[PDB]
DNA sequence: ACCA
């Protein structure tokens, strides 16, 4: 959830 | 027509468009269902009159609380989505493929957020989530809208990562090879593990989410290393950073890094001219250093990638919903 | 300091 990717 | 991914022959004809195309994305090839092996594949293409490809879309469909999938296209779909016209034709023959199991068809193309593209996209029934919803910050959309991106194609002449930039951040780049940091690259599981330690040890220090190995064996394992490369940077025979580069249609894409605990020498820079240099040697036109949150100096992704990226982050136009259930779709998006 |  966090750098999308 | 939908893509019957049992057949090979179908399969090889949707990739050779896929990676020739002048707007491809890993995240549209069909490796990136491999990665994203929790996620259901659905892929649907337009031919011309003469049978050629001409547009695609790789959707994956996600599971939600609700009795409706999320389907999305990741930085898809390949093909001028300002061409709407042509883009309501491949989107209505990803509908049909996805039988009314989805509540939304999501795709955030990188093309550039504009006052007339956007007004288009909503003209034609699109939900569109950019400006609207900026202020929720980076996440608030699944990709970073704001992404700092350097065109190689403004430096023809260009031979060597210095080339492209002022003497003051030329000595910011030589500076960690002076000081003793090399760097090479591959994509061996060798190279995989130097990332992951360094991967873990960045998500830790920072309190962040992180990925299992597997899912960078699994991106290893359907991308070979033409297209994928892992560059590891060391000061003698201590690990100090890594990143993970994909090169695919006309950009490298910097997408995962880390560095260790400690004194690293600016390496992370010097992982960034050899990615650049990558980029040089194999005369792509972009390389992409990724999201910011915001064009601001109080935002240290902003300050990181401005050494390396003058110009102004490339803006994109952000997600364009095609609403399915909007029952459902109120329920789980909220629009800003 | 962060250099993801």
């Amino acid at each position: 959830a966090x750098c999308x990717x | 027509p939908v893509l019957n991914l049992n057949d090979p022959q179908a399969v090889e004809r949707y990739e050779e468009f896929m990676r020739q195309s002048p707007y491809g994305q890993v995240t549209q090839d069909l490796g990136w269902a491999k990665v994203k092996n929790n996620w259901e594949p659905v892929d649907v293409y337009l031919e011309d009159d003469q049978g050629a490809i001409i547009a695609a879309m790789s959707m994956l469909l996600g599971d939600t609380p609700t009795d409706k999938k999320f389907a999305y296209a990741s930085k898809g779909p390949v093909m001028d989505v300002t061409d709407v016209d042509l883009l309501d034709r491949l989107v209505d023959e990803a509908v049909k493929a996805l039988d009314g199991r989805a509540y939304v068809l999501r795709f955030d193309p990188e093309v550039a957020y504009s006052d007339e593209f956007n007004t288009t996209l909503q003209d034609h029934g699109y939900v569109t989530r950019n400006r609207n919803v900026a202020d929720a910050g980076m996440h608030a959309t699944i990709q970073p809208r704001l992404n700092m991106v350097l065109d190689l194609t403004k430096f023809p002449d260009a031979k060597t990562t210095l080339d492209l930039y002022p003497s003051k951040t030329k000595s910011k780049i030589k500076r960690p090879f002076r000081d003793g940091v090399e760097v090479h690259s591959g994509n061996s599981a060798t190279e995989l593990d130097e990332f992951f330690k360094t991967y873990t040890t960045m998500a830790e220090r920072h309190g962040i989410t992180h990925r299992p190995i597997e899912y960078f064996q699994r991106m290893q394992a359907a991308f070979d290393a033409d297209t994928m490369r892992i560059f590891v940077a060391e000061r003698e025979g201590k690990l100090l950073s890594t990143g993970i580069a994909l090169k695919y249609g006309r950009k490298i894409w910097y997408m995962y890094a880390g560095s260790m605990d400690g004194n690293t020498y600016y390496a992370p820079y010097a992982v960034q001219s050899e990615m650049i240099q990558w980029a040089l040697d194999t005369n792509t036109d972009l390389y992409d250093l990724g999201g910011i949150e915001s064009e601001s100096t109080d935002d240290s992704l902003y300050v990181f990638k401005h050494v390396f990226v003058k110009d102004a982050p490339r803006e994109y136009i952000g997600e364009i919903d095609k609403v399915l259930d909007p029952e459902v779709y109120a329920e789980l998006v909220k629009d800003g």
